[PDB]
């Protein structure tokens, strides 16, 4: 009854333990064909896949709080950020997908959560968390959560080089608690994709 | 409508009272009213 | 009510799982149009103060509760009590205009001037944090700077609010069992 | 002659919540458009409902540890939206602005322990006038309500809204210490091999939970 | 008795700009007729959009000279309405008394040479965010166009606007150095016998050119 | 859009020559009926001021706006902070009619008196410039004078204004790249 | 109409508010419309 392999582009990611995928701030895109672009916008379908990246090592000594951010878009050496240098002006939603592979005897929980505009966080604002696009990891359930958001932004159109606007954070709620059956140390990946990204503006060339 | 109490018309007419608003061609409201309720499996009385 | 525990849709495990009923709720005083409507303390400088909403205290009631958008959009009338005469202007003209007078001033009548703003900013919604430059906003985050010769106590408020992306609100840590206060009475 | 009015005394002072609106100065203004823009809300209720937010316990976290001895007290804290274990959820964030409240508060109890790890616990209102229970037997003559951990791993217990008045105040009194609106029990019953492993805890606004009479006083 | 009002406190003092009309004091005044009198214009960006004005460039000319060396840059300047080069123009003359504007700046381009002189030109649009174009081949990747000079000897490029905000301001900012709204730059590629000879260059406002908010910051 | 480069009819080479659309455009506040009627200051004399609509200086907004046209037709309503009375004067009597008060004198009620005159230039259209004696302007461009004891801030807008035959207008003279000022910020 | 802002009507009539106008018996509007566009000669995609 389920189907719970996606995929965006040419690239796919199966996952057996998705409890769901939760759609963060709206369920559709925004009006793409905006009157600050004078109708020059296209979009590029090519950079729509998804690429791995690294975040941390969720070990057992990690507190309460042991945040990561990230800010989307970071440095794609791909299809993707050659649009950053080549076009001025570009929108896009993300669907983040992060794993904590241990095993069903590990402990503890890692929230995770897309975020818009977020710096200077306290671990006293911690506690509420929860009301951003969110998704919990616990071993003994699932080990992916998959969250997926649209453009937000003050403007339609955006400036990635002066401007970062989602912030992908993921925070140890629980502590890892290994036990004699459990895996010692689980590593958490990522792989992130655009979704629908519209450029508008070319760049002269470098040379 | 906001914090006005007046039942009398404006006297400004619409532009010169606020910022008109334009269209191009919520949320939390349908997030909260989609809210699962009831039991996960067989109650009994 | 059990549930998926971490698919975060959301539940309501409602009175009525263990007998009874619930009741007519209604909920105007945290509507989000009516709760920022009213009247707010700023501190001013003496003679140029631009008239940014982040500049509103995070002690304060709409201050900590604008806070609580990521992104808001709010027409904002002012009421400042002054001696001069205070010269209002819109968004991204040159600080050598509040001099002039054909921008719209409003001569002094006692004891205060309250004046309803138009929204100026270039941007379709403003925002109440900006990560661009590492205060820390743009210069567009604005409706304008007044000028008088001093002004005294300038108000704000926002009315036609509309907010998106809420963010996190904190009340403040107790330290014994319960944040005792002393309540009015008798 | 002109129509004759009589300029009436005590009335027109400036009043910080009125709803009079003030004359313009500026027009023919045309904002930027805004619509289908994502992530709106129009009540903070909303927010507060669809969004539970954690709790705090002793140690500045939010889960509770599960106890290997003869005590089965897991938490035991008061009721009221200026306690100590609320203050970090956001519906405490926002009843800090407001004077007295009603309706339900949902609970939301996530276990986090291993697959080999099961244990049990209730949840108990004990309503004011007497002293709050301290075991399991005698917090089972409560409103309570038992849950054990399975395959869906989440619990949300209702808190009725038991009163005389209609509305409650969201401030405890300053020089009444005896929290004369209610206490709110959560106990273990049995765990088999759940040492060391976790039960983190959400709040959020319940279904017919409404704020009333808002006020401003200064953020603790 | 009578009406009763409340002399409401805030409102009621002088504002410049406000809908207010003021009472008359002299009455029954008829003016000589003034009917289909030549020349009446409604708004004046329909004078800034029928009626192009010229230019500035160094040496205080509207012209520009062909270049006969290895260097093909006529000429590059930054685009804001608050430019040298385009400082003598009607447009930038009544977007001096605005704040932000938006929509598209026409360029037009006569070339005066000789019936033997023959060139083609290119001018583009570098959008902000990294440095100009110095090289017509670098400036290809722009949104460029390309004429040659034949029998109709003028030329129209409409300055697209791009921007992330809606509106855009017309005053260049004081401290910020950087001019973060575009370049636009004008090329030669070759020229045939066309030494000495000019290229008069004019601008206009475009067909969806709006500006927005008007202030009086004296007239620099 | 290549053109007749000569013939000076209008071309508008419009972005959809390389692609893309134009959007609906909005012209309110470039309209010559809205741009002009609001209040400017000029300086007054002690007593006497004739009311010249070209008194207005060269550097405000509706001064330097109104020298666009060659031609102009506008009401005037003037709004001057005074002690004494003053008495307004139709255009062409003689200037010892302003001592008397059955012109229409306004008494002083505090702090400013503003008043509608009406066009009472003989000629059907007024102007801005005028080649006839070589100030440079005939007695006849007026709406007439108003004499108190002595004004301190007499303040013209211009309502109902008709424009004719446009005139070339000014913006100031960069020395550097761009004219760089000190826009306004938080 | 003007800078006008009130939905009521006028107090003084309309000849004690302004100068009437006299009818005996616009431009740039029309010449900004009847601007040519598109291009001169054949073109391509």
């Amino acid at each position: 009854d389920r189907i719970l392999t996606t995929r965006n582009g040419h690239t796919t990611s199966t996952t057996q333990s998705s409890v769901g995928v939760t759609y963060g701030y709206a369920t559709a895109e925004d009006f793409v064909s905006g009157p600050n672009t004078s109708g020059l916008e296209t979009r590029v379908a090519q950079a729509e896949r998804f690429f791995k990246t690294h975040l941390f090592d969720w070990v057992t000594s990690d507190p309460f709080g042991r945040c990561h951010l990230l800010e989307l878009p970071t440095d794609h050496k791909g299809v993707y950020g050659y649009l950053t240098d080549s076009y001025a002006y570009m929108r896009n939603g993300w669907d983040v997908e992060v794993t904590a592979v241990g095993n069903q005897f590990n402990g503890g929980c890692l929230l995770v959560a897309m975020v818009p505009e977020l710096c200077s966080i306290q671990k006293r604002e911690l506690y509420q968390l929860t009301l951003f696009p969110h998704q919990f990891i616990n071993p003994r359930t699932n080990m992916t959560a998959h969250i997926t958001v649209p453009f937000v932004g003050v403007n339609r159109y955006d400036q990635y080089k002066v401007h970062k606007p989602w912030t992908l954070v993921v925070m140890v709620v629980a502590p890892l608690t290994v036990n004699s059956e459990g895996a010692p140390q689980i590593k958490v990946y990522a792989n992130i994709a655009p979704t629908n990204v519209h450029v508008a503006g070319e760049f002269p060339s470098k040379e | 409508s906001g914090n006005t109490g007046s039942i009398i018309n404006n006297y400004y007419m619409q532009q010169y009272q606020n910022s008109m608003d334009t269209q191009l061609g919520d949320w939390f409201s349908k997030l909260a009213s989609s809210a699962f309720s009831g039991l996960f499996g067989a109650l009994l009385a | 009510t059990t549930s998926a525990g971490e698919s975060a849709d959301p539940v309501t495990a409602t009175v009525e799982n263990y007998g009874g009923e619930t009741q007519v709720q209604r909920r105007q005083h945290t509507d989000v149009s009516f709760i920022l409507d009213r009247f707010v303390k700023v501190t001013p400088k003496d003679q140029i103060n631009v008239l940014d909403l982040m500049q509103t205290p995070a002690h304060t009631l709409v201050g900590a509760l604008l806070r609580t958008a990521t992104y808001y959009f709010a027409d904002l009338e002012v009421a400042v009590k002054h001696e001069g005469n205070l010269t209002w202007v819109p968004n991204g003209a040159p600080e050598a205009a509040l001099d002039n007078t054909t921008n719209p001033t409003a001569y002094h009548k006692a004891p205060l001037t309250r004046l309803a703003l138009p929204y100026t900013a270039p941007h379709r919604v403003l925002a109440t944090v900006y990560n661009g430059e590492s205060r820390a906003l743009p210069t567009s985050f604005n409706y304008g700077a007044i000028k008088a010769t001093r002004v005294t106590e300038l108000l704000y408020r926002m009315k036609r609010a509309e907010t998106y992306c809420p963010r996190p609100l904190l009340a403040i840590h107790p330290d014994q069992a319960r944040h005792k206060q002393k309540i009015v009475a008798p | 002659g002109i129509f004759p009015v009589a300029c009436s005394d005590g009335y027109g002072g400036l009043v910080t919540t009125d709803p009079k609106t003030a004359d313009p100065a500026y027009g023919k203004v045309f904002n930027p458009p805004r619509n289908m823009l994502p992530g709106r809300f129009t009540n903070f209720l909303d927010v507060a409902e669809a969004c539970p937010t954690f709790l705090h316990f002793e140690g500045d976290v939010p889960y509770v540890t599960t106890k290997t001895d003869s005590d089965r007290v897991l938490a035991q804290f008061d009721l009221s939206l200026a306690a100590k274990h609320m203050s970090n959820t956001f519906l405490a964030g926002l009843a800090q602005y407001y004077t007295q409240y009603s309706g339900t508060i949902n609970l939301h109890f996530m276990f986090t322990g291993p697959t080999d790890a099961k244990a049990r616990y209730m949840i108990a209102y004990a309503p004011p006038g007497m002293e709050p229970p301290k075991t399991p037997e005698a917090a089972a003559h409560c409103i309570h309500a038992e849950w054990d951990t399975g395959l869906n791993s989440k619990f949300t217990f209702s808190i009725p809204y038991l009163s005389a008045a209609d509305y409650t105040y969201t401030a405890s009194d300053v020089a009444e210490t005896t929290n004369v609106q209610g206490w709110v029990c959560l106990f273990q019953i049995t765990h088999g091999k759940a040492d060391g492993d976790a039960l983190v805890v959400l709040a959020s606004a319940g279904k017919d939970f409404e704020l009333r009479l808002p006020v401003d006083a200064r953020t603790q």
